RNA sequence: CACAGGGAUAACUGGCUUGUGGCGGCCAAGCGUUCAUAGCGACGUCGCUUUUUGAUCCUUCGAUGUCGGCUCUUCCUAUCAUACCGAAGCAGAAUUCGGUAAGCGUUGGAUUGUUCACCCACUAAUAGGGAACGUGAGCUGGGUUUAGACCGUCGUGAGACAGGUUAGUUUUACCCUACUGAUGAACUCGUCGCAAUGGUAAUUCAGCUUAGUACGAGAGGAACCGCUGAUUCAGAUAAUUGGU
RNA sequence: AGGUGUCCUAAGGGGGGCUCAUGGAGAACAGAAAUCUCCAGUAGAACAAAAGGGUAAAAGUCCCCUUGAUUUUGAUUUUCA
RNA sequence: AGACUAAUCGAACCAUCUAGUAGCUGGUUACCGCCGAAGUUUCCCUCAGGAUAGCAGUGUCGACCUUCAGUUUUAUGAGGUAAAGCGAAUGAUUAGGGACUCGGGGGCGAUUUUUAGCCUUCAUCCAUUCUCAAACUUUAAAUAUGUAAGAAGCCCUUGUUACUUAACUGAACGUGGGCAUUCGAAUGUAUCGACACUAGUGGGCCAUUUUUGGUAAGCAGAACUGGCGAUGCGGGAUGAACCGAACGCGGGGUUAAGGUGCCGGAGUGGACGCUCAUCAGACACCACAAAAGGCGUUAGUACAUCUUGACAGCAGGACGGUGGCCAUGGAAGUCGGAAUCCGCUAAGGACUGUGUAACAACUCACCUGCCGAAUGUACUAGCCCUGAAAAUGGAUGGCGCUCAAGC
């Protein structure tokens, strides 16, 4: 019973099936701010500067900016009490996240609807629902007649 | 003086094949698992009869072998040597250990009790399922009374519930019996040694029609 | 328990590669309307690819019998479990409903063969339409011409709370 | 050799398990001159019991006296003999396999502390087991297992050895209950009776005749009835014999 | 199922050219195997060591130059109070 | 002899140090009310013990801040288990077929054989085929898990700098202004935040599901959750852990688990069936029984036969070539090997048994005479039976129960 840096990390920090090699160079051209929502996920083939296997998954907020990594706050989960920590990871580990983009469409939307009503004269119902039962409807038979079913005997395939 | 079978008898332990971590188990008891005309056509055998489990237990190796004696004998006798077909579609992988008290347990060094009973292998066992097939029997349609007889007996030496059941299949293949004939009359079947290939109508030309000439005209 | 007979009518929800689905049509006996709607799913479930988060139910009615004063003769396929497998089993009843035949059926085969109401499916129900079809003996004996017999030793009925009897009781009634 | 503690922890009974030990089945390749099942049974497989030995440590360490033998009662059947029967590769005789059956028996000695064992001899037979591995305020103390002492191997030494040998204190019942017997108040004192319930008892062999017969080529060689005795056990008695 | 109390002035650092194991076909002694040539070859080779991950105009391989194996104190991560 | 030295000796007796120390046994004194646990993390010559964190009590303070949540919805990330796969890599593994001879071995054509000859047995390629992986994988769930759902928000203009850019181009912090009419999913808020001082505990045990060693265990060791310990009450006859349900003192009403022939409060209640046991059976955890059999009885599946007259019963026949070929002391159907044809038919086997040294003789298969209608065979699962042997007398709780008071 040993426990290293990188124990049971067999499958995790593995890069995939037919993607092997080089690094999309995509990665390298993104820019971030403080304040950002950024989401740690560790690429194998770069030693320097990565995470411990238990931020591989994690969602936080940067704040601050380097050469080339950026510190993100995390909220780790001790017995009983909740603990924030300062991690460094380089820039080829991390990837902006899509959590609060929803939000921001949302939002914007929000503003011109209420703005366009308030032009018009009707009220808005802009705040969001859950989904409500249905409603009565009508179905027709015509030209789409029922067909009869029934349970079938038991019979062997092999 | 093997423990009797009441003693391996249920699915206990996840599977324990022979690898590079445990060396030195003894080599299973059955080796041979086909018998009789095993070079027949397709064409001559159109009767195929299976015997089916019913319990998710392990059977053992030896047990296997010996029930394959009986099998063949009855056959032998009372249909010819060149009248089936027998295949044993069993094969035990899994390792059986055993831990050795007395023999153990002596005087001179080591410790005697229930300090490090980790055991060491003791044989090999096979592990099957509800509805898996143990063995199967082509012949011709003249012998079904014989076929049945012989795997009804058969069933004596294992431990549980097995049933007998009549295929309505074509000899070993996973065609039935008038799907494959109207077929096999289209041209799209190829005889091999023994078993038969299929058209696929995807390859080129020019070897498709050279394997399945008939099927062009 | 006390059934009666349901058609059900269900459907896939529409879609936009498929409007207007297929409609299809059960006859479920079953104590009330709830379980009559669950039994229908069940027995699609196993038929076609439609669950009951992804599907709704057009209607369901009550089919009543169109003669329950006339006797007629029943023929019910059904499949039933057992320990240790799977089998058929044809049987035949002589009543005057449809209902009844369902009623009678369970009762017979949870005692003949231990088999409870979790595992029975009923392929289908057809009253015997003329009567050399009949295939039983124990109903055959009973359309013989000119039916009739006594009925010995039947004992009288006394009020369970009057013990105590003054003369000796006769079964010749 | 000592102290404080531990059933948080071993050596014996008891409890769960049954690998090993013991006992019984199912299929049938074959043995049996021919013939699978008169009598057996390979390769496989399903069980039962707690009189062997293991595994665990649940109960007792302000203590349940720890080997064997002697005496005595009762219980189980997986039946050695005794009663009556069914099968055979059962002519007779001698035998082998099975059933109903635990009512009645199951020995005398040489060697060893022995449990275990092996020889001599009689007998119808000399079956297997339990009861806190029955039984120490019932006995004995041969062995193990305190202190004395000798030898061999080991250790420089004190000392060690499930290696051998010799000598070594065995306590208390008047209490409660259980058992064997003996009195006894109440309805006046007596004599002669009935019988609910409880207990229960007999056992085996030998000689004569059947008979040199049935059976069998021969060698050999039975049985019921009948008659007279004897072994083990039980209840009494003292004219004769013996003891005191 | 196994491994550690070591080893390295390069087996550290920078830059530059090349591609491997293996198979097919040929060439005096030469052959099963010595050296040379063409084609194919996704890593099936190599990276001090146990096993896992990672690497192809390289993190392998050969060549050129060096000592970031240097000075001053702080922040953060895994075992964790 | 570790013997004796005042009943004391493997180190006498008397007083003092001395109330010598103990992580170890034993005890620890009136009532009511409110709250209410732990046997777990890290360190210790630590393992019968301590410190540390956790669980708990009391005292408060800041607002009554309106924030919060062992939960759901919507949007968006990470994983390598169950399953699946091997005509997909690694590893294990059964069998034929095609192509090849100079890869090996055994023959033949003149063993010629250094003949690319005819055979073939391995081996090698190609298209197929039967089974597997806790330390294998191209794929890939369910249950659980990170983040967000705004006023501390969104948009517009332009001040500071010793940082950065070729550069007022950027980055952080700002001034001013605009956008609420509706602060931007559901439900609840019978309980918001911070601080101080300290008690006990640090031997645990049981259960559904997942699961490791072991033949197994009322055995040893783990994960999420629920219990006993620390807890009474109604039911399982009895029993810490099971089912129902948690508790101030009383009166009335209704139920849960469980019951209604008596013991025992309430049905000898109602409908349809199955079972006869010279060992019946009788309610989850639970106090046990299997493989294999039955012409006991009930229900079902399939196939075959039949007024051109079946199954059963009684009665008749049961022929020739031909004692077929071999085999050998002799084997004429009947020790054994290999063949398996025809004639006459109403019918007869180069044979089913008994039998002989061999024959003979008997019988069977098959057909026919009599009768007057439906049978014959092989399988499936309900209750019952055989399989079923231990020691004081005995336990479905007891008595008892048979169209049950059993299933
Ligand atoms: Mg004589």
């Amino acid at each position: 019973h040993a426990a290293g840096l990188r124990s049971g990390t067999r499958y995790a920090f593995s890069r995939g099936f037919r993607k092997h090699g080089q690094i999309p160079l995509s990665t390298y051209l993104r820019t971030y701010r403080v304040g950002d929502i950024v989401d740690i996920k560790v690429n194998g083939a770069v030693q320097k500067g990565m995470p411990h296997k238990f931020y591989h998954g994690k969602t936080g907020v940067v704040y601050n900016v380097t050469k080339s990594a950026v510190g993100v706050i995390v909220y780790k989960r001790v017995k009983h009490r909740y603990i924030e920590k300062r991690i460094n990871v380089r820039i080829e580990h991390v990837k902006p996240s899509r959590s609060r983009e929803d939000f921001l469409r949302r939002v914007k939307e929000n503003a011109e609807l209420k703005k366009k009503a308030k032009a018009e004269g009707v009220p808005v119902q802009l705040k969001r629902q859950p989904a409500m039962p249905r409603e009565a409807h009508t179905v027709s038979i015509a030209d789409n007649k029922p067909v009869t079913l029934a349970p079938v005997a038991y019979e062997t395939t092999i | 003086a093997r423990r009797p079978a009441r003693c391996y008898r249920y699915c206990k332990n996840k599977p324990y094949p022979k690898s590079r971590f445990n060396r030195g188990v003894p080599d299973p008891k059955i080796k041979i698992y086909d018998l009789g005309r095993k070079r027949a056509t397709v064409d001559d055998f159109p009767l195929c009869v299976h015997l089916v489990s019913n319990e998710y237990e392990q059977l053992s190796s030896e047990a296997l072998e010996a029930a394959r004696i009986c099998a063949n004998k009855y056959l032998v006798k009372y249909a010819g040597k060149e009248g089936f077909h027998l295949r044993v579609r069993a094969h035990p992988y899994h390792v059986i250990r055993i831990n050795k008290m007395l023999s153990c347990a002596g005087a001179d060094r080591l410790q005697t009790g229930m300090r490090g009973a980790f055991g060491k292998p003791q044989g090999t066992v096979a592990r099957v399922d509800i509805g898996q097939i143990l063995i199967s029997v082509r012949t011709r349609d003249s012998n079904r009374a014989i076929a049945l007889e012989a795997l009804r007996r058969c069933q004596y030496k294992f431990p549980g519930r097995q049933k007998i059941i009549v295929s309505k299949n074509w000899g070993f293949t996973p065609l039935r019996r008038e799907e494959y004939l109207e077929k096999k009359a289209a041209g799209r079947v190829r005889v091999d040694g023994a078993y038969v290939q299929f058209l696929t109508n995807h390859g080129n030309l020019e070897e498709n029609m050279r394997r399945f000439p008939d099927a062009f005209k | 328990g006390r059934l009666q007979e349901y058609q059900v009518i269900g459907r896939h929800l529409p879609t936009e590669a498929n409007p207007n689905p297929a409609l299809y049509r059960m006859r479920i006996f079953a104590p009330n309307e709830v379980v009559a709607k669950s039994r229908f799913w069940y027995f699609l479930r196993g038929l076609k690819k439609v669950k009951k988060a992804t599907g709704e139910i057009v209607s369901v009615n009550v089919i009543s019998e169109k003669h329950p004063l006339k006797v007629k003769n029943f023929g019910i396929w059904l499949r039933y479990d057992s320990r240790s497998g799977t089998h058929n089993m044809y049987k035949e009843y002589r009543e005057t409903s449809r209902v009844a035949a369902v009623e009678a059926m369970y009762a017979d085969m949870a005692a003949r063969h231990r088999a409870r109401f979790r595992s029975i499916h009923i392929l289908k129900v057809v009253e015997l339409e003329k009567t050399e079809d009949v295939k039983r003996p124990y109903i055959k004996q009973l359309v013989a011409k000119n039916l009739s017999f006594p009925l010995p030793h039947r004992v009288p009925k006394i009020s369970t709370k009057k013990i105590f009897s003054a003369k000796r009781p006769s079964t010749f009634s």
